[PDB]
């Protein structure tokens, strides 16, 4: 009985009112988690729907958790995941940066400036922000050790893990050095697959250290097995040492009495080949990515050799990684080349109630277990994301020797230098270029804000600071509020995670600045 | 000791790790008439799993999360 | 009102000091409620479950976890006691109630517009100091029977009564000496823990050899065998089908008998090596033959093991396999390719024990045990689930003396003296962190409180006498539970394990730190 | 201000469901409550003058009778407290056999006077630690208390004067009766070797002809028929075989693979030419008689009928192995024919008709055998449980007197005994623990008030009257059933005893069951949820 | 009310033995009449 044009559960916004609802939308989010940066934040506690808790104060794992009706709170989510997979550092600070660029867009879209304009305006700021942030740079020398671990520690320093600040650099520092990795001419480091990271609850946090090998939480299979090895010759494998039907279907058909016994007889012939092929390059150790046959036991025991199955498959390659050997599935293919030589000690030892082994001493490993031990499982979960983001900015800055002064240094410096670019626009576009340009002053302005200091003289202060000649590098002491040149505190951030939360943050602003339609409801239409 | 569920902590272990764009949610149906359309769609290979809830009772959040 | 809740109407969010009332009241209520436990004298709680289970306890972990609670501070701390537990295995109410103190004393100053940074600073400094101290404290000794005996005491006398308690340290402390091999970890799967129910709580005892829960499943094998070879194997002695799917086929009867008769040859040709070494080995009647098989033996087998006076038990544990290796002294077998008398273990004597319709095995007089078995008795579960745990903890207890080369004095003296060292070391620390190293050293000072509280003594006076006799006289005094006054732990035998003490301090500091830092809870993952 | 709310801390934090009660007033009292009350309402049963309760469960099903710990198990009882006086019961049933009201009502008396002296200012520790310097001074007073030993095992005069006691609780009106038939067949049982067996005695229950009717058979009985048409065998020659009498067949699968018309034509010819000659291999070791504990192929019944071989099928493999302990038989696992050490005999086996009900009789002439059989008769499905009831106790009895031979007087002789020793023992001992080993002593009385209740006199001229005569020096007397006034008499001129074992180990539980409730002084109960069962 | 609900207590323990309500009433009553005869005995006079 209704004619109706669109389906009845269509809505559609459109006017000014969009723009407003995006903008405060985006405000919101940054006012989520404006709290959380600096070296003074304060911890939150999630409620995981599945019944877990995350206590953090990172960005990230913070906006993750939060589920929103507003697309636009959507479209920043998926900005703070963008900022934390691209570096891994900065993503507190792109949120608050998006925020502050669309508040100051909206005081124009108040008056009858058109988006266009502004995001016209906006991209030749990001250019020249790029441009001053690649000048005001300085080399870094990363064969100097105490320089990466001062890079780390003033990454590390505004998490829960800052109190271990040695400790964890080192553990980051040793870890990234000891998984970069060449091969036919290409340069990796590829963090997310090696270098795992293994958390036992309980113990002391200073007993954390990141192992010269793999380790994982396995037995051997029998307990005659050795759980103690000097120098062993690890074999890998991925098929199994059992007998397994064929692809095709293979019914067999008995008449004879001594057929059945011989069936049998050959399977077992059959394990002792397979057995017997293993054996024969004299190896001490033998991991399997799949099940190990009783009868398979027995023959590698007769040969002394320690067992392990049902190992998974990406420890098998971070042990192949450590250890310098090559996985095999055909033991009958196996040869020395694939035996692994280079591991100094393998040790099965009880930890707790369970049972580790330790692939611990091996010579040049490519690969490494951080252990970490600590009060319980959230503890270890925030201290694994602080790791995670010191790694991240070891990594970036062993790819980029880059860096850029910190503590909101690097963003007076930048705003000053566009504020004196704008001088010669001499159009309608230099309000916008102003206005975003300036609105970099919020980082200093929230860290103010969270060390609890007076914002407007601080901030001032350090505005006539930054005009004269030679103060790019002067910024503000999060921790106790004063005014201080951050070539003597000694903070600095890689040039990469500036440039990616500048870009970022520029770019989300011009994405949500282009919209002023909101229609919803309509179904997916597969 | 296999049925005392030791690999059913590391299955949780690897099972938090979702995805990266965030988890989504399970999704609702808002009438009778709703429930029906969306039900004689799609192919037989699909599988639909539905829940029967209401607020406040004990049991809903536990396996609505899982 | 909340940005959280703007984006998320149906959210709950709790910010700036709502957060810190909120963790401190759960906080709070767990101490209040884990009072009652701490010490010999406290009171013991019963827990019925959901299908009526009774469930009587005492230990911190325990009550946490069998207690209806449904929030999220609870939550951190329960996820605390139970790595406390898992690894150190002793010192879960403890921890909770240093936390609780932890957490009450930093709010008595924050609650004064205070920082909780400040109060942070002022707990790892006073951490520090105190670990320091502890380290300074702690008592060095070998650790002979008399030292093992009296740390069993000083948990089982917590974990239960007086006579049992006393038979417990006895029992914990000969089955950790008779595992315990020189300058090696202590390996506590050795001991196996086996449960009956048909005497007196007070009747358990440890058996220098093993105890399977399963007895022999042929009617004419031997209830009880002197003289024993033990053969530990992990073969199948039961009828296996072929993997690829066999079948027979036949044109008469004859035939069909025949393939009846040849189709068990396979299981029939290790029996009949079995039957063989057993008659090599032994050709008299004086020694018996037992046969453990960790796989199943069908009753073809058993008839033909049993017409040679061979005892033979299946599915037996995947642990026992190890078990009686270290315990008989053989070797376990996966296959009968070589079998040799060298792999036959060895035991003074095998017998069968029946309780209604569960059959238990013994398998006690080995020559030089390295696995010993406890046998838990009691006239009910719940008194088998206490003493069970109560093993657990004296085990654990007695397994951390030996591998710590130390011992720390109990009833309370060394939390006196880690405080009154902080509020001698207080004006070394700079700034308003003093105030934290205070809160700390008064949290510290819960341990005498409650135990003064629980024993019925008086309890600001009981603490201000032992603070004033350990200041006088700078000995290690702690709180005597009979009369109050003070009394000196190390002389006594009241001892603590160094370890629990270590990780006490770390845990507790860490989670205080972490939970005072915290400015908003929030649950927006709905909508 | 209209609401109370919750107080900040556990209050709030506790569950929806869940409940916590603390305290002395919430907790301690409200159980030793509850257990007052289980013990209330198993009191009335005890003693000869017990009454049967009528019992329905969740299920319809009716049960009638005083036994203090089937009443128990059948009741749904869900207090805690009462549960672990409950599984106390039950575990004092599983160590002796009898005595499970006593626990019950030691228990309630234990912790009424505990209630009664936490009231007046005593505290729990003291009152426990009085409960067990009594406990230990009774076990120390006991062994001092037995009048007389078995003496005999074998005799069956001697055996059934010891058990009238046991039965006689229970079944007051016809106690010798039953003596009588549990006497023989626990003499028969029990041979030169020391050990007893409870399971090897059988009960059969064939409704029909009255209680009285009832008699022991030396062998056992299965309520069957035959397969085969021979229904009597007069010098039975059994040969048992677990297998089931059919030719036996491959394990992985079975494939008849005709490839010529030949064997098609032969094939079922010599199937059967292959069964015949089995059965007469069978046969013609001299076997007529032949128990299988599977199923009957047609081929092997019509060659064992026309062989004359009675066929007997057995479902449960527990009657199997009971059948081969009787006859003496080995269960052979294939269908090879006997060799003479796993060849059965009995005396004689035969298809009978009692009632209406067709059984399968195994028995033996000679008074010996491994398993005999009570056949039960009544006129009541009912009447023939509470029978197999007593019929149990009786053999418990016997078991725990093979175990140990002191017997201590009944009729609350013992407990009056215990109850002055302890008594004039708590007098001398100065402090606190004097009052709880004075309520200790006082919680026996509960015994002999029992008895006098139940037998409808008065109580407490019965304690009076005991007090007097044990003052005066008899040890050996209690209050007498066969009168409607207030008398005692001695117990051991009547024969009115009743194990030491039995006494030793009720006190104890019941003793550790109140102890162990009064231990308790926090209750946290979760959400009832579901558990069924 | 705490004294009557101590006479009940009290008379609790007979009732359960055996006893008719009427002879605890009896002696309840002479107990009660010997009260006040031992209160008025012990009594001291005051001068207004
Ligand atoms: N000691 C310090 N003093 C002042 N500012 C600091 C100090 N350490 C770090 N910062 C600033 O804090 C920022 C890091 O905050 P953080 O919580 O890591 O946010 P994000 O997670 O977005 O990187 C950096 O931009 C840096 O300039
Ligand atoms: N006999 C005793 N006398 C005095 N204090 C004791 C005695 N036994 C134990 N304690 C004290 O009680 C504490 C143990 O409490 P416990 O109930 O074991 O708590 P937790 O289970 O958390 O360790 C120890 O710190 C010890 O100092
Ligand atoms: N003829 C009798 N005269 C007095 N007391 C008797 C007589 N026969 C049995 N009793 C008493 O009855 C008690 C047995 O009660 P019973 O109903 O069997 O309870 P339970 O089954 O728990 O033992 C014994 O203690 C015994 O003293
Ligand atoms: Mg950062
Ligand atoms: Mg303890
Ligand atoms: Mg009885």
């Amino acid at each position: 009985r209704p004619v109706l044009v669109l389906s009845q559960n269509t809505k559609r916004e459109s006017g000014r009112k969009v723009q407003s609802g995006n903008i405060n939308a985006a405000k919101t989010i940054a006012d989520i988690i404006r709290t959380c940066l600096g070296p003074k934040s304060m911890m939150k506690m999630l409620l995981d729907p599945m019944g877990g808790i995350v206590m953090t104060n990172d960005g990230n794992a913070i906006l993750r958790e939060i589920q929103v009706q507003h697309p636009a709170a959507k479209s920043m989510i998926e900005i703070s995941r963008t900022q934390d997979e691209e570096v891994g550092d900065g993503t507190t600070s792109v949120i608050i940066l998006a925020g502050e660029m669309l508040s100051v867009a909206e005081h124009f879209l108040e008056q009858q400036m058109h988006p266009t304009v502004v995001i016209s305006a906006y991209r030749k700021a990001l250019d020249d922000m790029i441009s001053t942030l690649k000048k005001i740079s300085i080399p870094v020398d990363i064969s100097d050790s105490d320089m990466m671990l001062n890079i780390i520690n003033s990454s590390i320093t505004t998490k829960a893990i800052s109190r271990w600040s040695s400790l964890a650099c080192n553990i980051a520092l040793d870890a990234v050095k000891m998984v970069q990795f060449e091969e036919n001419g290409r340069k990796e480091i590829d963090i997310k697959k090696y270098a795992r990271v293994e958390k036992i609850p309980g113990g002391i946090i200073e007993d954390s250290c990141v192992l010269r090998g793999v380790m994982i939480n396995k037995d051997v299979t029998h307990p005659r097995m050795r759980r103690y090895i000097k120098n062993p010759r690890i074999v890998l494998l991925d098929s199994s040492l059992e007998y397994k039907k064929g692809e095709s279907q293979t019914d067999i058909e008995i008449t004879r009495e001594e057929d059945f016994t011989r069936i049998l007889q050959m399977e077992e012939e059959y394990i002792q080949q397979l057995c017997e092929d293993i054996i024969q390059l004299k190896p001490d150790v033998v991991i399997t990515e799949k099940g190990i046959s009783d009868l398979a036991q027995h023959y590698l025991m007769r040969a002394n050799i320690t067992a392990i199955r049902r190992v998974r498959k990406t420890d098998n390659n971070r042990i192949a990684r450590a250890c310098g050997a090559r996985i095999v599935s055909r033991p009958e293919e196996l040869r020395e080349d694939d035996v692994g030589t280079g591991a100094g000690l393998l040790e099965i030892k009880k930890i707790g109630d369970e049972y580790f082994t330790f692939i611990t001493d091996c010579k040049d490993p490519k690969a490494c277990t951080i252990l970490l031990r600590g009060a319980s499982k959230e503890i270890l979960s925030e201290v694994e994301r602080n790791l995670q983001d010191a790694m991240q900015v070891c990594r970036n800055v062993l790819l980029d020797p880059q860096l850029v002064p910190g503590g909101g240094a690097s963003e007076m410096a930048v705003a000053h230098a566009l504020t004196e670019k704008s001088k010669a626009m001499t159009g309608v576009e230099q309000w916008p270029y102003r206005a975003v340009a300036q609105a970099l002053e919020v980082i200093p302005r929230t860290l103010i804000q969270n060390c609890g200091a007076s914002t407007i003289r601080l901030l001032t202060s350090l505005r006539a600071k930054h005009t004269q000649e030679n103060c790019e590098t002067w910024g503000v002491n999060g921790e106790t509020g004063t005014l201080v040149d951050m070539k003597e505190l000694g903070i600095w951030e890689p040039l990469a995670v500036k440039l990616q939360t500048y870009k970022t943050a520029v770019e989300t602003a011009v994405l949500l600045l282009r919209i002023d339609d909101i229609v919803s409801g309509h179904k997916k239409k597969g | 000791f296999l049925q005392q569920y030791r690999k059913q902590r590391m299955e949780e272990m690897r099972q938090q790790l979702h995805k990266g764009p965030q988890f989504k949610q399970v999704f609702e149906i808002s009438s009778g008439e709703g429930f029906l359309d969306m039900i004689d769609k799609e192919q037989k290979s699909i599988v639909i799993m539905v829940h029967i809830y209401e607020d406040g009772i004990p049991g809903t959040e536990a396996m609505n999360g899982c | 009102m909340a940005a959280v809740k703007t984006l998320n109407p149906k959210a709950e969010v709790a910010r700036a000091q709502a957060a810190l009332a909120v963790n401190i009241s759960a906080a709070r209520g767990l101490q209040d409620v884990l009072r009652t436990n701490l010490g010999p004298k406290g009171t013991m709680k019963m827990l019925v479950s959901g299908a009526g289970d009774i469930k009587l306890t005492k230990d911190g972990n325990v009550l946490l976890h069998e207690m209806q609670i449904q929030h999220p501070t609870a939550s951190l701390i329960a996820k605390v006691a139970t790595a406390q537990d898992d690894i150190t295995g002793d010192g879960t109410t403890s921890n909770v109630l240093i936390i609780g103190e932890l957490l009450k004393q930093a709010d008595l100053y924050i609650s004064e517009g205070l920082h909780p940074r400040i109060i942070t600073e002022g707990f790892e400094a006073a951490k520090e100091k105190a670990l320091q101290f502890l380290e300074e404290v702690k008592v060095s000794r070998e650790m002979d029977r008399e030292t093992l005996i009296d740390v069993a005491r000083t948990s089982l006398r917590t974990k239960v009564h007086a006579e049992l308690a006393d038979v417990l340290t006895e029992a914990v402390v000969d089955s950790i000496l008779a595992i315990k091999k020189q300058d090696e970890p202590i390996d506590l799967f050795m001991i196996e823990i086996m449960e009956m129910k048909h005497k007196s709580e007070t009747d358990t005892s440890l058996i220098r050899g093993l105890v399977l829960d399963h007895g022999a499943r042929h009617p004419d094998m031997k209830k009880r065998v002197e003289d024993a070879y033990i053969l530990t194997c992990n073969v199948s002695l039961e009828y296996e089908k072929t993997e690829v799917n066999s079948g027979f086929f036949y044109k008469s009867a004859e035939e069909r008998e025949k393939l009846v008769k040849a189709e068990r040859k396979f299981i029939e040709d290790r029996v009949k090596k079995i039957i063989e070494l057993k008659r090599k080995v032994c050709g008299d009647s004086d020694k018996g033959f037992v046969v453990i098989n960790q796989k199943g033996i069908d009753p073809f087998s058993l008839d033909a093991l049993s017409k040679e006076g061979i005892v033979a038990l299946r599915r037996a544990k995947r642990r026992n396999m190890e078990r009686l290796t270290l315990a008989c002294g053989g070797v376990a077998l996966n296959s009968f390719d070589d079998l040799s008398p060298d792999c036959l273990g060895h035991a003074g004597l095998v017998y069968e024990y029946t309780l209604g319709e569960e059959k238990f095995t013994f398998i006690e007089k080995c020559n030089n045990p390295r696995s010993v078995t406890l046998l838990i008795k009691g006239p009910n579960k719940h008194t088998l689930t206490q003493i069970k745990d109560a093993v657990r903890d004296g085990l654990r207890a007695v397994k951390n003396a030996i591998d710590d080369g130390c011992v720390v004095p109990g009833a309370g003296a060394v939390e006196v003296a880690m405080a009154e060292a902080l509020i001698k070391h207080k004006p070394s620390v700079k700034g308003r962190a003093q105030l934290g190293v205070q809160a700390f050293a008064d949290a510290l000072l819960i341990i005498p409180k409650v135990l003064a509280q629980n024993s019925g003594f008086d309890l600001q006076e009981t603490l201000v006498k032992i603070q004033a006799e350990h200041s006088e006289s700078g000995q290690l005094v702690g709180v005597d539970l009979n009369t109050g006054e003070p009394m000196v732990a190390a002389e006594v035998g009241v001892w603590d394990n160094y370890c629990v003490k270590k990780q006490l301090l770390h845990s507790c500091t860490v989670i205080a730190t972490n939970i005072l830092l915290v400015d908003e809870i929030m649950r927006a993952g709905m909508s | 201000a209209l609401h109370v709310p919750k107080a900040p801390g556990f209050a709030q934090m506790l569950k929806e469901g869940a409940k916590h009660f603390s305290g002395l007033e919430e907790a301690v009292y409200r159980n030793i409550q509850a257990c007052k009350e289980l013990a209330q309402t198993t009191r009335t049963a005890y003693g000869p003058n017990g009454m049967n309760k009528m019992v329905i469960n969740h299920l319809e099903k009716l049960f009638v009778t005083n036994d203090a710990a089937t009443i128990l198990r059948e009741l749904e009882v869900q207090h805690p407290a009462a549960k672990m006086i409950v599984m106390a019961s039950h575990m004092q049933e599983q160590e002796v056999g009898d005595g499970t009201n006593f626990v019950l009502v030691f228990a309630g008396a234990l912790l009424e006077l505990a209630e009664e002296l936490l009231r007046i200012g005593l505290s729990v520790s003291e009152v426990i630690e009085g409960y067990e310097i009594a406990c230990r001074k009774a076990h120390e007073i006991l062994p001092n208390l037995v009048c007389c030993s078995a003496k005999n095992l074998r005799d069956i005069d001697e055996v059934s004067s010891l058990l009238r006691t046991s039965i006689m609780s229970k079944q007051y009106g016809n106690e010798v009766f039953l003596a009588k038939l549990i006497a023989q067949a626990c003499v028969s049982i029990f041979p030169d070797s020391g050990h007893f067996n409870v399971d090897n005695i059988r009960v059969c229950k064939i409704l029909g002809s009255g209680i009285s009717s009832s008699s022991v058979l030396h062998g056992m009985v299965f309520k069957k028929e035959t397969e085969g048409d021979v229904t009597s065998v007069k010098d039975a020659k059994i040969a048992v075989y677990s297998c089931p009498f059919d030719g036996m067949i491959t394990e992985t699968k079975g494939t008849v693979l005709i490839k010529t018309a030949e064997e098609l034509m032969n094939f079922s010819k010599g199937e059967e030419n292959l069964m015949d000659a089995q059965v007469k291999a069978i046969a013609d070791t001299g076997a007529n008689v032949v128990v299988t504990g599977g199923k009957v192929a047609d081929m092997a019944l019509h060659y064992a009928n026309k062989y004359n071989i009675m066929l007997v099928r057995l479902n449960s493999k527990w009657d199997l192995r009971r059948l081969c302990k009787t006859v003496g038989a080995t269960a052979l696992p294939r269908l090879t024919p006997p060799v003479l050490e796993e060849m059965g005999h009995c005396d004689s086996v035969y298809l009978s008709e009692v009632g209406d009900t067709q059984v399968v009789v195994f028995k033996h002439e000679k008074e010996d055998g491994a398993i005999s059989t009570i056949v039960l008769r009544g006129s009541t499905d009912n009447l023939m449980d509470d029978i197999e009831r007593a019929v149990d106790d009786g053999v418990n009895t016997f078991k725990v007197l093979t175990r140990d031979k002191r017997l201590v007087p009944g009729g609350g002789a013992t407990e009056i005994e215990l109850a002055k020793q302890i008594t004039s023992y708590g007098e001398t001992c100065p402090g606190l623990e004097q009052y709880a080993i004075k309520k200790f002593a006082e919680a026996f009385e509960a015994i002999p008030r029992a008895l006098a209740e139940n037998s409808g006199v008065k109580a407490n001229e019965v304690i009076s009257k005991l007090y007097a005569v044990h003052q005066e020096g008899n040890k050996n007397v209690g209050l007498d059933i066969e009168a409607e006034v207030p008398a005692v008499k001695d117990m051991l001129e009547a024969g009115i005893l009743d194990t030491y074992l039995g006494k030793y180990w009720a006190i104890k539980l019941a003793t550790n069951a109140a102890v162990t409730v009064l231990r308790v002084d926090q209750i946290i109960m979760a959400k009832p949820a579901g558990g069924p069962k």
